């Protein structure tokens, strides 16, 4: 009769009803940490981890799901860090309020291929309508768009101060390591900043290191610790004795030949070790290991020597420095010729104190320029959100100069698109006007949350905001109310574009993007077949 | 791990708090309203309900269905007591006050989860109801020439509209002739205990009959039965309390005798007590006799000799139904009886319906009561034919204390959402948001119409929001055409205190959902 | 390898518990009582929401009253029922501001715990607590503005009765005000004793609270069992018997020794019956209620001589059908009744709600007894308003007792806050800081009416004492509305329970008193 699967089947509107519910469950976690008024949350692991974050990628990363509808939205969440990088507590939200309103529209016998047509037409639709609203790029603010764009990215985190200290540390972070491409390609790599923690002083003694900070020892404490002038030389191959491979076996027959292959493999380890040390080299720094036969070498000659650093750190070095990573010996059938005018510089190499540990520091590079950022927070918990939230404040100064366009940020996108799609939907809509229609209602959820969060007036304040963004659409007499958003420690609608409210194109444009295309894979579960595990046979 | 006292807090209660426990109010309320959204409209379906016994109760009544879903859900408990109230008050009220008391909470539901405190709710909903059931009151139509055929016929469409959405197809015309029919053989009081509703299990649904008289149900007799015949052109009948057997006794009574020549006589005064008692009945024109305490097999006897009927062991619904339909009066005490207390019928026989015997009363004309034989095929089935009978009874009886009607279908419910929208646009304030939402509810009762049978409900909801902005205010939804038709015409009526108590009770139910904001339930469950 | 600490110098328990000093039993005791105030603050004012709560009875309890709600509460904390009967005996005493005590001493613990932790111990914050609750006594009878004297009748007390109703009744404060108007002032004694017991609740399952009314007399939820429900003499015999006859007391036997004692004994027993029915048939009688139950010879004869017959399985319910209709229940059988008749003007049955009711309605001599009948959606809906009826029972009760008011909504604890505080200045010692904590705990009571409305309280808290610059005396919280301006009291006719607030602020100092001095508690095992 019915079918004979030996798992679970079912249909009709159950599962166009879970999977609603399933999105509004990660929505209203993520709905108290979004805006300047949002709070962090506590995430404890079984094993006694505590992570306080109030990021919506590591919230819903370590946050354990089982429904395959609820999987959509947090693998949502792990694009925008990809993509964008800070864009990652309000793709969830429009997301989840997509699929609410959609849900009432099928509700009506409204066929949900109307649905997904009516919603490509209203987000195509809002692209052209923010690439053609904004109000200038680059060149007229010039250093003010950088900083306003990024107390914008901190006011949601622990970093929110009322002053400007992390905000220059984050401008003069990117604008140091521009790294020009073929076919005039500016581009700003991010991930080339190492951000360290240390359970130090207060926020405010966070130094911004004009170089890099390489979190390493120095390993045998009789080596000198500051080197000024120094000559870094990146290698990557261990300095231990000279062991011979598989396919190579000492076989003797004569005794006295014995104690000669012995003290080989010493010498032709210490042969390495003098031909890279009278170069002037002074710092050397290794993703090997240096045993301690090769330690006196350096302490005997007055030379540090980095021991089992990172591969990803000693080519943010030889990079920034002028150095040459070189893995072995080379240039056409030489012994030992070390190339030795591919030397790394340094103005000074240190080793200074760091609450307990021992971290290494190269000041300017002289080649390149680069800089890391060193964090100081109170306890662990702190470190970590500091890391995170500066991370997410890198992003969006990275985006702003590669792309330079800027949006106000505040709910003043929302609210001009939530009028103009009403009157896009009037025009050409005869049958998907409906799903138009409840496109705009569900971007108005940004500028609710921050009224709710806020703990101010709700129905009052995006009716307030809405009226200055319709009369900026029907009424052309260059009222310039475009960039109206709202002041959330005051509870009045104000001017993002005085008040320093930025936010880039991108971290709308693609949340716009990715939000409706996630809304059109849940749209389709009318029916859902769950088998049941397969674990003992 | 946050709470650990060394005295806890009660004993181990759990209480949620703020907006996540008004949202689980409003999401319970939508689940149990999926239990009378199918039942709603002349395309909706019944719903089968068995309990942990094996009982199976096939029903498509809101009062039914509720009461049967064992629900424990303190919120969901509201729109369960308002399903009773409508069947207390109206009587066919009952599937249409749930659903509309859910899309109370529904349309309020983006509004409670930002901001919005609930007097402010609770404020317009109370406003909008008062505005509301003022507007049926100013439009439902009434007329001044009663006491007529007219009058009749107003009667017979408020039944046949209360007949629709049952199991009842084509039987329309002959089962709502036979309401009004009944409650106006009744007197100026409408008591339902005046009217037998009887399941006699064979038999198809125009086989059933409005009885004038009384029928009760031939219960346990003894040998001589099958003696008494059951012709008899113009009876009397004898209604007692009184016991024919001959072992009654005072339970007290201890006969002490001295000698035989007067332990006879004990014996013999025993017969004669009871033989006293037969000659009251008799002698008096009583040939049938009702008594609700038994008789024994020497009263049996006797009747059958004296070519009388009798019949014992009647139970006492019956019998009051029977002393309004004869006239007369039930006498405990057999050494009063007259003329005055006898009653008088034409026709009174034992038939055969559906195998078992019924002793049917007929043909007296000052009947104050009647009995309505229902003939189904199965005993769920005339269990639900006895619940259709019921709400057709209680709408004609409300109809005629106040013969005040308005049109069917979803014509008064777009209507009213017409005469809010337009308040909604001259006040000030956040209750533009909240009283064009309580007329945008109002408009599932034309949406389950249509949901219930396709019909397209979309482009059916523009054309009734059209008709109602441009000319009649009674245009509804047609069930056999998928268009737009003036109910008024089609003659698909209903009184107007069944839209006005289910507007009544479906606000009050909706202001007392978002007025709880804590729900604390104790884990002692013994 | 790992020790442990064993017992010292008296563990001599068996299971049970022990709590000394103040961390351990003086400032757990203030953070358990801290939880109740917390619990029902959000249920205090006229924006005050409902709790739907649950017993271990599993039926529903859906209110805003805080005194319906610590009974079916389980609460297990010993402190912490010192604070609920506490507001029990608000209830008992006056039966309105049960919850002004949980608020008010669930302030005076916590501010209280703020000075055990900065300094003077329970020895002074005791004694400072007593200084200013006697202060706090003296500045009640001047705060009294009006007085509940003038047209004593429907009119007057239609307005003074609408703050307790819109406490817990908000929308309905206009039609529940008027329906306490026509059954408080209608059963009014001519300047003698109220009593609250002589106003009963028939709740009837039906439409809304629009059609809920007042009828003078009693409605009861029985049958009949007759045909003389038309009744518009309304001579009333009430008795107590079981009217069935008078049956002996020790072991009853009948005892026949011949064969004319069998036959006429059942002929006699009916003849004895119908001269009994006859007896008060010819003194006009037409209802005859009786407590026990009735036999079917006395039902015969019933509808013979046409009179009524009502069944009272209720023994209290009939005691007051004697002071409804004015009649006297006699304990024997059926006698000529001289004096001892009821009087009522129409009595009639009439199915409302799909029920039958027996309803001994007055028409002329309105006043003896009131019943107000209220009708509703829900039977949860109809005991809260029974909830708002007899708190406006309660508060007709304290107009008796004393015709004083203060005006409330916030303007009584502001001036109490004021003058306290005026008093701590002028108190050279060191109690003087309990004396500025306890003008504090009056601060905190029209917070819980800003908090429940939406508004900011800090806001409205600072124009408070802007407004009272030692002249006005009068101004509360206007909660109508956001961005409040608020106005007068006397203006908008908020005033009520000046005699309530004489006990509750006397009862919360005692009850956080009595907490202050448990400095160390021992529990037994709980079984
Ligand atoms: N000063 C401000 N005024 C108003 N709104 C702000 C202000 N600063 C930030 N916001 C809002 O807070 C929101 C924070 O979003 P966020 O959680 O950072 O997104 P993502 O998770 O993608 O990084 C932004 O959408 C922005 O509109
Ligand atoms: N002939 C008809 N044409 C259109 N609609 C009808 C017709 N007959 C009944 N209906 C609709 O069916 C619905 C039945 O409601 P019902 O379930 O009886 O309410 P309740 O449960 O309160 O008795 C009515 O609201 C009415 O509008
Ligand atoms: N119209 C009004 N305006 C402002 N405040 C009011 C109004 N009506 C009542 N209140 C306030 O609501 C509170 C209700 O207290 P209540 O819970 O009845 O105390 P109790 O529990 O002792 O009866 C009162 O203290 C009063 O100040
Ligand atoms: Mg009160």
């Amino acid at each position: 009769g019915p079918l004979s699967v030996f798992g679970d089947r079912s249909t009709g509107e159950t599962i166009r009803s879970q999977n609603v519910m399933a999105a509004a469950s990660i929505a209203n976690i993520v709905k108290s940490s979004l805006g300047p008024v949002g709070l962090d949350k506590m995430l404890v692991d079984d094993i006694g981890d505590v992570t306080i974050t109030n990021d919506g990628a590591t919230i819903l990363k370590l946050l354990e799901v089982e429904h395959p509808a609820a999987k959509v939205l947090c693998e949502l969440a792990d694009l925008q860090d990809k993509e964008v990088g800070d864009g990652t507590t309000s793709v969830v939200i429009i997301a989840a309020e997509l699929l609410k309103n959609a849900d009432e529209l099928v509700k009506q016998k409204i066929h949900p291929t109307s649905v997904i047509s009516g919603y490509r037409l209203a987000c195509k639709e809002a692209v052209r309508y923010i690439n053609e609203n904004l109000i200038v790029n680059t060149d007229e603010l010039g250093r003010d768009c950088l900083i306003n764009a990024a107390k914008t990215s901190m006011s949601s985190k622990i970093i929110g101060i009322n002053g400007d200290f992390f905000a220059n540390m984050v401008v003069d972070a990117v604008l140091a390591i521009k790294y020009t491409d073929i076919r005039g390609q500016p581009r700003y790599p991010v991930n080339s900043v190492n951000i360290l923690k240390a359970h130090g002083r207060s926020q405010m003694e966070s130094m911004l290191i004009s170089g890099y900070a390489l979190n390493c020892v120095v390993g045998s404490q009789g080596m000198p610790k500051r080197i000024v002038n120094a000559k870094i030389a990146c290698l990557d191959f261990s300095l231990q004795k000279t062991k011979m491979k598989l396919g190579v076996q000492v076989v003797i027959t004569d005794p006295e030949k014995l104690d000669q292959i012995r003290q080989r493999e010493s010498d032709i380890t210490k042969e390495r070790i003098q031909k890279i040390l009278a170069t002037g080299a002074n710092v050397i720094l290794t993703t090997g290991g240096i045993d301690d036969m090769c330690l006196k070498y350096f302490v005997e000659a007055g030379a540090m020597a980095v021991r089992r650093v990172l591969k990803r750190d000693l080519k943010r070095i030889a990079k920034a420095s002028g150095a040459t990573i070189l893995s072995t010996l080379a240039n056409l059938e030489g012994e030992e010729t070390f190339e030795a005018a591919m030397l790394g510089q340094a103005e000074e190499v240190v080793q200074e104190r760091i609450c307990d540990d021992e971290l290494i520091l190269i000041k300017n590079t002289k080649a390149r320029t680069s800089a890391s950022i060193i964090l100081r927070g109170a306890n662990d918990f702190m470190c970590d959100e500091m890391e995170r939230s500066l991370h997410d404040a890198l992003c969006v100064v990275k985006r702003v100069l590669e792309s330079k366009s800027v949006v106000p940020g505040g709910g003043a996108v929302e609210a001009a698109l939530s009028i103009y799609l009403e009157n896009y939907a009037t025009s050409m809509g005869s049958r998907e006007q409906l799903a138009i229609a409840e496109f705009a209602r569900s971007l108005l959820v940004i500028p609710n949350t921050l009224a709710v969060n806020a703990a101010q007036d709700s129905t009052d304040l995006v009716a307030k905001l809405r009226a200055f963004h319709n009369e900026a659409q029907v009424n052309p007499e260059r009222k310039n109310l475009k960039w109206i958003g709202l002041d959330l420690s005051n509870g009045k609608p104000r001017d993002n574009k005085q008040a320093g409210v930025f936010e880039p194109t991108i971290v709308k444009v693609k949340s716009l993007k990715f939000a409706t295309e996630a809304a059109i894979t849940i749209l389709r579960i009318d029916d859902l077949i769950k088998l049941h595990p397969e674990s003992k046979d | 791990m946050m709470p650990t006292p060394v005295i806890l807090l009660k004993e181990g209660t759990d209480s949620s708090q703020g907006i996540p426990q008004l949202v689980s109010n409003i999401s319970a309320c939508q689940v149990i309203a999926e239990a009378v959204r199918t039942t709603l409209g002349p395309r909706g379906m019944d719903k089968l309900i068995v309990d942990g016994r094996g009982k199976a109760t096939i029903s498509n009544d809101g009062a039914t269905i509720l009461k049967l879903l064992d629900v424990v859900h303190p919120a969901a408990k509201t729109l369960v007591d308002i399903a009773k109230s409508q069947d207390a008050e109206v009587g066919d009220g009952t599937t249409s006050v749930t659903l509309l008391a859910a899309e109370f909470l529904k349309q309020v539901k983006p509004y409670v989860e930002e901001g919005l405190h609930p007097q402010i709710i609770i404020r317009a909903f109370r406003t909008a109801t008062q505005l509301a059931v003022n507007k049926i009151k100013e439009i439902a139509v009434t007329v001044k020439k009663a006491d007529k055929v007219e009058q009749r016929k107003l009667l017979e469409k408020c039944a046949m509209t209360a007949l629709s959405s049952k199991l009842i197809s084509q039987q329309k015309a002959f089962f709502a002739k036979m309401v009004v029919d009944a409650v106006m053989m009744l007197d100026d009081l409408l008591q339902l205990k005046m009217i037998g509703i009887k399941k006699v299990q064979g038999g198809a649904l125009e086989d059933s009959q409005l009885v004038a008289g009384v029928a009760f149900k031939k219960t346990f007799s003894y040998a001589g039965f099958e003696m008494q015949p059951k012709k008899y052109h113009n009876p009397k009948i004898a209604l007692l309390n009184v016991e024919l057997e001959l072992k009654a006794e005072k339970d007290n009574a201890e006969i002490r005798v001295h000698t035989v020549e007067d332990y006879q006589a004990i014996v013999d005064a025993e017969w004669n007590i009871l033989y006293d008692k037969l000659e009251k009945i008799h002698h008096s024109g009583a040939k049938v006799v009702s008594s609700k305490l038994p008789i024994g097999d020497v009263a049996t006897q006797y009747f059958a000799d004296r070519d009388m009927f009798c019949a014992g062991r009647v139970p006492e619904e019956d019998l009051k139904r029977t002393m309004m339909a004869c006239g007369g009066s039930i006498q405990t005490s057999v050494n009063a009886l007259s003329a005055d207390v006898l009653g008088r019928c034409q026709v009174f026989e034992e038939t055969q319906i559906g195998g078992e015997r019924y002793n049917f009363f007929t043909g007296c004309p000052k009947a104050k009561t009647c009995t309505f034989i229902l003939r189904g095929g199965a005993e769920q089935f005339m269990e639900e034919t006895e619940r259709s009978l019921h709400d057709a009874i209680m709408i004609v009886r409300r109809a005629i204390k106040n013969d005040s009607v308005v049109a069917g279908g979803g014509a008064i419910e777009m209507e009213l959402s017409k005469y809010l929208r337009d308040y909604s646009r001259t006040i000030p304030g956040k209750q533009q948001l909240l009283i064009g939402a309580y007329a945008k509810a109002l408009e599932i009762i034309p949406r389950q119409l249509c949901d219930n049978a396709g019909f397209d409900a979309t482009n059916i909801l523009n054309k009734l929001r059209a008709r109602h902005a441009q000319g009649g205010t009674w245009y509804g939804v047609d069930i056999n055409n998928e268009d737009i038709a003036d109910n008024f015409e089609a003659f698909v009526w209903e009184p107007a205190m069944v839209r006005i108590n289910a507007l009544t009770a479906a606000s009050e139910a909706a202001c007392l959902i978002v007025s709880v904001d804590e729900t604390i339930k104790n884990p002692r469950s013994t | 390898h790992v020790p442990k600490a064993p017992g010292f110098a008296q563990m001599l328990k068996e299971g049970a518990k022990h709590f000394s000093g103040l961390e351990e039993a003086v400032y757990r005791n203030i953070q358990a009582c801290k939880e109740l105030a917390q619990t029902t603050r959000t249920a205090y004012g006229p924006n005050g929401m409902n709790k739907m709560v649950i017993n271990h009875l599993e039926k529903l309890f859906v209110t805003n009253d805080a005194a319906t709600i610590l009974r079916e509460l389980e609460v297990q904390h010993p402190a912490a029922k010192m604070i609920v009967m506490a507001s029990h005996m608000q209830e008992q005493e006056v039966g309105d501001g049960t919850n002004f005590v949980l608020v008010f001493a669930g302030a005076l613990l916590e501010l209280a715990e703020e000075l055990l932790r900065i300094g003077l111990s329970v020895s002074e914050v005791i004694e400072g607590y007593e200084i200013a609750c006697r202060k706090a006594h003296e500045i009640l009878p001047n705060l009294v503005c009006c007085s509940a004297k003038n047209l004593r009748d429907i009119d007057e007390v239609s307005s003074l009765l609408r703050t307790s109703i819109m406490s817990k009744q908000y929308g309905n404060e206009v039609f529940l005000a008027k329906l306490i108007a026509q059954a408080c002032v209608s059963i009014f004694p001519d300047s003698g004793h109220f009593n609250v017991d002589n106003i009963r609740v028939c709740k009837i399952l039906g439409s809304g609270i629009s059609s809920s009314s007042v009828l003078h007399g009693m409605v009861f939820k029985k049958e009949t069992e007759g045909d003389v429900t038309s009744v518009k003499d309304a001579k009333i015999a009430v008795y107590s018997c079981p009217f069935d006859g008078m049956i002996t007391e020790t072991k009853g036997t009948v005892l026949i020794k011949t064969a004319e004692e069998l036959m006429n004994f059942s002929k006699g027993e009916e003849n004895l019956m119908d001269a009994q029915v006859k007896a008060i048939a010819d003194t006009g009688a037409n209802v005859v209620v009786t407590g026990g139950k009735v036999a079917d010879m006395a039902l015969h004869y019933a509808n013979k001589y046409n009179i009524m017959l009502v069944r009272l399985n209720s023994k209290w319910d009939l005691r007051r059908l004697c002071k409804t209709v004015g009649a006297t229940a006699l304990p024997r059988l059926t006698p000529p009744v001289l004096e001892e008749m009821g009087h009522c003007d129409s009595v009639y049955l009439s199915e409302v709600g799909d029920t039958q009711v027996v309803v001994f309605k007055h028409e002329k001599e309105d006043g003896a007894i009131s019943t107000i009948v209220l009708r509703g959606s829900t039977d949860n809906l109809m005991d809260d308003i029974e909830r708002a009826v007899d708190d406006g029972v309660n508060t007709f009760k304290v107009l008796t007792r004393d015709k004083r008011l203060v005006p409330g909504g916030g303007a009584t604890e502001i001036e109490l806050a004021k003058q306290i505080t005026s008093y701590g200045e002028t108190c050279p010692g060191l109690e003087q800081y309990a004396i500025k904590k306890f003008a504090e705990a009056f601060e905190a009571i029209p917070r819980a009416l800003a908090e429940n409305s939406g508004v900011k309280a800090n806001e409205v808290i600072s124009k408070l004492y802007a407004v009272h610059q030692e002249g006005n005396k009068n101004v509360g919280l206007d909660i109508e509305a956001e961005v409040p301006a608020v106005k007068d009291m006397l203006e908008a006719g908020i005033l009520d329970t000046y005699l309530g607030k004489y006990w509750a602020i006397k009862l919360a100092t005692n009850a956080a008193v009595t907490v202050l001095r448990v400095d160390q508690i021992i529990m037994a095992k709980p079984a």
